[PDB]
């Protein structure tokens, strides 16, 4: 980003993904609806402290300046004047504003000064979810399989990323002939023999992925349905003003057909409980909803 | 034992000594049989009073601690230190789960609000802030005294809380509509402490002032207050009156509160004796050489026959009541 | 004020447009654009040209009329005392209740306002006044002369800006809100950036990339979205055509989303600059990385 | 508003009066919600007082009007006379009709 | 589609369904409201609820002491007619979302169907409406549901039928309202509170009537005052049409009459031109609830006594209505 | 013993009139407000 | 921001709370009252006359 | 009290760059001090593992440091032949007491906290004063480098544990060795007395008989390098029992706060305690990839350090 983001994502997840991406640079998470906003703005300021400020719908106009980057450069200072108080801007300081509320306007300066990342809820994604979700309460043998696969892949693909990387670095370094030294050709091999050994362990882990899929394709239906019933839900809103419906409450009629289900007390065929888990999300979607 | 009669007695029970630093403040868990105390070397060192053994130490502070506090549950300690930050500590796992910055110089004092959903803290930028417990937002800002704040207090019910401060006057605020219902400046120096009367104390306080029954029936609360100048006041915070003076103490007056029975009152001082008030005559009964140096601050448990007391001799003393 | 500016033939015209009205006694600005256009840029900058100091009231969420009042008599007393020149800039924004426009009219009409200073207030208002007088050499004693020089003072220092967006509705309300602001200020129609002003910044910016190709070949239809861009265009040329038209596509898309019912943001010549800066970043270190 | 007719109420439980207020819906939507409550209390007041197993020798009937316990008179009632026909005139919330 | 036409059942849906940090949003149409159904909830689970008039002030601050205070102790918290104070809403909504309340703790947000009512308190709570029950038969059904079993089975065995009656005449008179003009001259606020005036009457005069004997004659029953009682200022007293208060005492003197115990006795003629409602023949409360339970799936106006073709442009305006919305969201 | 320091803050341009001020200050806190203030002041403070 | 200050001569009173260091610590590290602003000392200051 | 240390462990401090040679516990406040080969003293706190401040002032390795009964002051000693007395409140340097040739091994502060002991491979032990600085006595008789010098609990009686196979216990009034004990199958190196908590406990586990006064009298230990560990009575001068088992040489002896348990370090990389009562206790615990050096018990908290070789302090939960 070059302007300060504004982030909108009703889920939070993009706020706890900011709060874990800047952790380790002890990220302080605000809001404008704080009397002592002023004070946590100062601090960062000065300290070059990374800055999460929540209710930007009550935006507070003295971040103007340091939206704008309206700084004065003298004596190897940066200068930002925080209301009528001169401030050392630390080159560190970073600022992400955001809010909850995806129908909220903005006045057009605000939306000038800042970058809009929203965070909407896609029909894959969602489909994602819900397939995973089935999989876990129908296959939980299954659905551990595949976390601990995907984990798998990635470590994977990270170890042969770095030892690509330290292929070239050595070839790189090299001062003079590759047959010169021997401990040349022994890191070459080393890292030619790991190498091996992760594609194979990739292949392996490519397989039982295979299985893994194809053991899931049966529940893909449930998921385009779930899709399709969300985003249903979410266009209610064009007939009335009153049906105003959160992916919590389609989460919440899901986990209730899933788990909370009557009709799956007895019933032990997978083709049976699915058949049964469809009809009862309609019944359940209908029910909540209506 | 007589339940609402013991005082503190000259032979200690322990003299725990952990801290780095003088001690600034006691205080004694409501539900537990534990003790807290906090220091200058940034520390909030955790006792047990039965048997004297120290138990855990609360680190997280930069700056020395000025003030400690329970909530009513005992599940939450508030700490406030000379880094311009209050802590909010889980004192089941004894981990900080919330600090709070807002203040613009040293906190000097902290207290949870008797519901237990709001903080209140006083400091030296001359202002008193309120802070939610749940979202650790600063919602109220007392403005109006001239100088540092030393301490704020919540009456019992928290409808008012009272302050002192180094412009040498005491001021009663109303929680709710942020007014201050009163100004006592009676006090001829700084005032270093404040202390509100239980319900158990209006009776004595009314029939040892000769204060005639009013025909409410409530005799309107009242405070007390030790300052610089070794006297303590008990004022009534309905008119503003100061009922009564206390003189004896050879220095500055640094902590002060009642017996829980509310039959006498209970005073440290930097002259470094703790000292029992009879304030039905107002006389002082019983003077008790506490410590080999300045006693900040003192604390007597609500049940239990026990009197804390700290010093700046880095010592801790726990007193039995016989 | 240590922030970057791209100059173009617009940039100038208004620069001489503003430094026009400040060079004038009772000089009051209206300028009317989209938010990110540089107004308050440009007023800052011929301000310090011009030696007025810029003065903006820091409004936030407890800010009130009492505020704005006490705001309004600091700017009294500095432009009018102590003989100083002051560029009041101040944007719809800050109109947080129609009292703000009041005052505002009031004091853009007439050169003051009547009951803004009383009390302890006038008085030191008045002692400030004689003061002054006695240093510009008058002989000033009764309060009614000496309140004379002091709005003279202010009329002749005090120059007010105002920055709004262009709202057809809200220019119409305004149009009877504040009837001063239509008769004692000289509006200044900045707009959007044209597309011209796009072009030009896009040159200047993505100056320093290379973005030359000798083999390039014009293509028989060329999407001409500058009007005066050159027949045989150069690759240069054309990648500036392109970023305008990107520029145009979102207004254009802004417009589609508003007509079926979508909620849509601005776009602003802030959006320009952000994809022109992200283009010469992504530029440099694509082909960092690649050699 | 809210204090001045709870004032009123409890001038009029006090005293044991009756308690006509014409024009009601003159009053704001939201002072009118606000009123219900206090309407509320002291009907149920003077519902606990018609019961039988009531004895005068026990402690009178009272109600909570503006944070204060206030002594019900059972002659007191509420009578409220309006226009509904007139347009501007603040609709009374179903909870208070 | 069934359970739609079943009285809500708030209990289950409030002790499983609804998370303590989620406000239970009651919105109802002008003429309804959800309060009486809530304190009935509360005083059947034997818990205790805060209940605050939202519009003053302080009426703030007791709203947020009392959730400050169940959000702990696990209690409910009622705030009625929010719909008038959008911006507390807005800032009701931003403190319930950090909020990690008791197991127990339930808030009850009363107010109408509003288009000020914020959106993101929409869609932070559950939403339930309350409005005019579909039918007749669903009308009756709400109607016994509300009715306490231990009320209407009392001493005398006819209080039963009489309430029985009175769940009818309640049905027939509030269903006539979806015809304006025709079923009556202007909408009338007829609702629960005068069905629960109405059964007040009904107990007080059959109590002193029927002094305390088992069973009580058809034509000793007091039909003259609950028909002018009725007639003049429970059902009546909204009325200020001559005419709609000669179509009240018409169907008042239609139902409530001695003839009604008679097992022939007709509730409706001619509903579809051939059959028509019979009074049933039961004695107690659960014969009567059978019989609405059983009643047809088909309505027509003329189970009101208004001809069977006073829907018919009502009918065609809402299947075009549906047409639109299905258009409106494709 | 709890007295307030007041101590005039002279320069260059300190004047009879900036001092009169002072004494207006000290006198106004110490004798309508009831403040208690030593009022510590240098022989180098005297510039008339 | 290192500071030479030429003509002594003039020696301008303000400096006395600079030049005696009369500071205090904490509430913000090293506070000076200069004059009636409590400034915020900066420990890579110096200054020669 | 039963606390014995747990194989899982708190914190690895590892600030030192040269071999650790002794750890300390502070009497009062939370702070562990260590002295090293590197010339320097560091301060952690062992209840969050943070290092504090170091203390640079000695001149060659730093072999041996202890506080008085306040801990008020820090007594060092190293290979460059000086007493360092250290202020622990400012933590400078106030006196460096200069004399005892060659390299010093042991210091120790009786608890009059007047006085300090130091031991030397010039084969004496001197007597210095905390307040002058001048040595007033000097102790004779030690015939070979006296490797640990440990005082009473009243600031009277001494022992000192040297290469010549003999721990000789000195007296202060009359600077005779009332006791000398050579006994040991090869060279003793460590030594340390019994608090008076287990005075009763030696009478079940020795069967020793109470003298006319009653009183069972002073007791002794000494740790030998030949892998054994006995503990001595100093007004007799005869062996109650002899522990063995140690793998290597043993470096560090100190008995339980509780008085009930043996707990030990030795050059076998291993912390082993040993019963001696009933002999049922013989746990043996791994502490560091190295040789072990010294090792402290603290006097109320259940926390145990120990030093070593590999540059590295650790810290024990007791359980
Ligand atoms: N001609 C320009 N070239 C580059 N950046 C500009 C130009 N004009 C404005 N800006 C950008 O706009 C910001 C200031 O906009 P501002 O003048 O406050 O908008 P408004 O006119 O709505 O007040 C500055 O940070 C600057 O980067």
């Amino acid at each position: 980003f070059n302007r300060y983001p504004l982030i909108i994502d009703p889920s939070g997840q993009a706020t706890e993904f900011i709060m874990n991406e800047y952790k380790d640079r002890k990220i302080t998470r605000t809001s404008f609806l704080d009397d002592a906003f002023r004070k946590n703005l100062e601090s960062a300021l000065r300290f070059g402290n990374p800055l999460l400020v929540q209710d930007v719908e009550s935006y507070d106009p003295v971040l103007n300046p340091v939206l704008n980057r309206e700084v004065r450069r003298t004596g190897g200072r940066v200068l930002i004047t925080l209301g009528d108080q001169d401030i050392d801007l630390s080159p560190s300081f970073v600022i992400f504003l955001s809010t909850r509320d995806p129908t909220v306007e903005f006045p057009p300066d605000l939306c000038s000064r800042v970058t809009f990342v929203n965070f909407t809820v896609t029909r894959s994604s969602l489909q994602s979810q819900c397939l995973n979700e089935v999989l876990k309460a129908e296959r939980p043998d299954v659905d551990e399989k595949r976390s601990d696969l995907l984990k798998l892949q990635g470590e994977f693909q990270l170890r042969l990323r770095q030892l690509e990387k330290s292929l070239l670095q050595a070839l790189n370094e090299v001062k003079g002939r590759i047959l010169d030294d021997d401990t040349i050709i022994t890191t070459l091999e080393n890292l030619k023999r790991e190498a091996a050994e992760v594609t194979r362990k990739v292949e392996e882990t490519d397989i039982v992925m295979q299985e893994v899929e194809t053991v899931s394709q049966q529940y893909l239906p449930l998921s385009t349905a779930c899709s399709s019933i969300y985003f249903t839900m979410e266009s209610l809103k064009q007939i009335h003003f009153l049906y105003q419906y959160s992916l919590q409450f389609f989460l919440d009629i899901y986990h209730n057909v899933l788990y909370e289900n009557p009709n799956l007390k007895g019933v032990t065929d997978h083709t049976q409980r699915l058949s049964i888990i469809t009809k009862d999300l309609f019944q359940v979607a209908f029910n909540r909803v209506a | 034992r007589d339940p609402k009669e013991w005082i503190p007695r000259p032979p200690e029970k322990y003299a725990l000594s952990g801290h780095r630093s003088p001690v600034t403040r006691v205080i004694f868990h409501p539900v537990f049989s534990v003790m807290v105390s906090a220091s200058e070397d940034a520390t909030i060192k955790v006792w047990d009073y039965e048997t004297g053994d120290f138990e855990r130490t609360l680190k997280g502070h930069t700056d020395s601690v000025q003030d400690i506090s329970f909530d009513h549950s005992g599940k939450l300690l508030a700490s406030c230190s000379a880094d311009m930050t209050i802590k909010l500590w889980d004192f089941q796992g004894f981990e900080c789960i919330r600090t709070m910055h807002g203040h613009d110089h040293n906190v000097s004092s902290v207290a949870i609000m008797p519901n237990g959903d709001h903080i209140v803290s006083a400091s030296r930028d001359k202002t008193i802030k309120m802070w939610e417990v749940q979202t650790g937002y600063c919602v109220k800002t007392f403005t109006g005294h001239r100088e540092w704040v030393r301490m704020v207090r919540p009456n019992q019910d928290g409808t008012l809380i009272a302050s002192c401060s180094n412009d040498q006057t005491v001021r009663v605020w109303v929680v709710a509509t942020k007014e201050c219902k009163a100004e006592l400046r009676e006090h001829e120096h700084v005032v270093e402490c404040i202390s509100w009367a239980p319900e158990s104390s209006y009776s004595s306080i009314s029939e040892a002032t000769g204060s005639e029954t009013k025909k409410s029936g409530k005799p309107g609360p009242f405070l007390l207050s030790g300052s610089r100048d070794k006297t303590i006041k008990m004022w009534d915070v309905s008119t503003g009156m100061c009922l009564m003076t206390l003189v004896g103490h050879d220095n500055w007056v640094r902590g002060v509160l009642f017996h829980s029975g509310g039959k006498f009152i209970l005073s440290c001082a930097d002259d470094k004796t703790l000292r029992v008030w009879d304030y039905k005559n107002k006389r002082c009964m019983k003077t008790l050489n506490a410590h080999e140096h300045f006693v900040t601050s003192l604390d007597f448990h609500k049940t239990a026959p026990y009197v804390v007391t700290g010093s700046v001799d880095q010592t801790v003393k726990v007193w039995e009541c016989r | 004020l240590d922030v970057p500016l791209v100059l173009f033939n617009e940039v100038l015209d208004h620069v001489l447009r503003i430094d026009r009205i400040f060079r004038q006694p009772q000089g009051h600005l209206l300028l009317i654009g989209v938010s990110g256009a540089g107004k308050t840029t440009l007023s800052r900058f011929v301000a310090w040209m011009n030696g007025l100091s810029v003065y903006q009231i820091k409004v936030h969420r407890k800010y009130t009329g009492e505020d704005f009042d006490e705001d309004l008599r600091t700017v009294l007393r500095r432009s009018g005392c102590k003989n100083e020149k002051i560029a009041f800039i101040m944007d719809e924004s800050n109109v947080l209740d129609s009292g703000f426009l009041e005052r505002m009219n009031t004091l853009l009409a007439n050169g003051e306002v009547p009951g803004l200073f009383e009390g302890d207030e006038y008085a030191t208002l008045m002692t400030q006044c004689k003061e002054g007088a006695q240093k510009e050499g008058l002989m000033l004693d009764s309060h009614e002369e000496l309140y004379k020089w002091f709005t003279s003072q202010v009329i002749r220092n005090l120059h007010v800006v105002f920055t709004m967006n262009p709202s057809s509705e809200g220019l119409k309300d305004r149009a009877a809100t504040s009837p001063a602001l239509f008769n004692r200020c000289v509006l200044n129609w900045f707009g959007d950036w044209s597309t011209e002003a796009l072009y030009q910044v896009g040159k200047e910016f993505t100056s320093k990339m290379d973005l030359e190709k000798p083999n390039y070949i014009v293509p028989d239809y060329m999407p001409v979205v500058y009007d005066k861009l050159p027949q045989p265009p150069s690759h240069r040329e054309a990648i500036v055509n392109s970023c305008v038209f990107v520029h145009q596509t979102l207004h254009q898309a802004n417009a589609r989303l508003a007509k079926r019912g979508g909620r849509t943001m601005a776009i602003t010549p802030r959006h320009y600059l952000d994809f022109i800066n992200h283009y010469a970043n992504l530029f440099h270190e694509k082909r960092s990385e690649l050699e | 508003d809210f204090q001045a007719m709870g004032r009123i109420f409890v001038g009029l439980c006090q005293v044991g009066a009756w308690g006509c207020f014409d024009e009601f819906n003159r009053l704001e939507e939201r002072m009118l919600s606000a009123v219900s409550q206090q309407v509320q209390c002291i009907q149920e007041a003077l519902r606990e007082h018609s019961n039988p197993n009531y004895d005068k020798t026990s402690a009178p009937i009272t109600c909570e009007l503006l944070n204060k316990q206030v002594k019900v008179s059972p002659d007191m009632a509420i009578f409220i006379t309006m226009n509904p026909g007139y347009a501007g005139r603040s609709n009374l919330p179903d909870n208070l009709k | 589609m069934s359970i739609m036409e079943q009285p809500l059942d708030l209990t289950h849906i409030v002790g499983t369904e609804v998370k303590p940090n989620t406000p239970v949003l009651m919105c109802s149409v002008p003429g309804y409201d959800a309060s009486g159904h809530v304190e009935d909830l509360a005083a059947e689970q034997n818990t205790q609820i805060t209940s605050i008039a939202i519009g003053s002030a302080e009426g703030f601050n007791q709203a947020d002491k009392a959730i400050n205070t169940a959000v702990k102790s696990g209690r409910w918290v009622m705030l009625k007619n929010v719909h008038l104070a959008p911006g507390w809403l807005m800032q009701l909504e931003k403190k319930l979302h950090s909020l990690q309340p008791h197991a127990c703790f339930r808030l009850f947000l009363t107010m109408e169907i509003n288009p000020k009512v914020p959106v993101n308190l929409l869609r932070a709570g559950r939403i339930f409406v309350f409005e005019p029950p579909p039918g007749v038969k669903a009308n009756m059904l709400r109607t016994f549901s509300s009715i306490p079993v231990s009320r209407i089975c009392k001493s005398p065995n006819e209080r039963a039928r009489l309430y029985f009656l009175l769940a009818w005449f309640h049905a027939i008179i509030q269903e006539r309202l979806r015809y304006a003009p025709l079923g009556w001259s202007k909408k009338y606020e007829f609702g629960e509170s005068d069905l629960r005036s109405a059964c007040d009457t009904v107990d007080t005069w059959l109590d002193d009537t029927a002094k305390g004997r088992q069973n009580i004659s058809p034509d000793k029953i007091p039909w003259s005052a609950l028909k002018t009682l009725m007639a003049q200022s429970i059902y009546g007293g909204r009325v200020d049409n001559e005419f709609d208060q000669r179509l009240l005492n018409t169907f008042l003197e239609r139902l409530f009459t001695t003839r009604s115990f008679d097992s022939e006795f007709k509730l409706a003629c001619k509903v579809d031109g051939h059959k028509d409602i019979q009074m049933p023949d039961g004695i107690r409360r659960e014969e009567f609830v059978q019989w609405v339970e059983l009643l047809p799936d088909t309505q027509t106006p003329s189970w009101l006594g208004l001809p069977n073709n006073a829907e018919r442009v009502l009918l065609t305006t809402q299947g075009v209505d549906m047409i639109s919305k299905m258009l409106k969201m494709q």
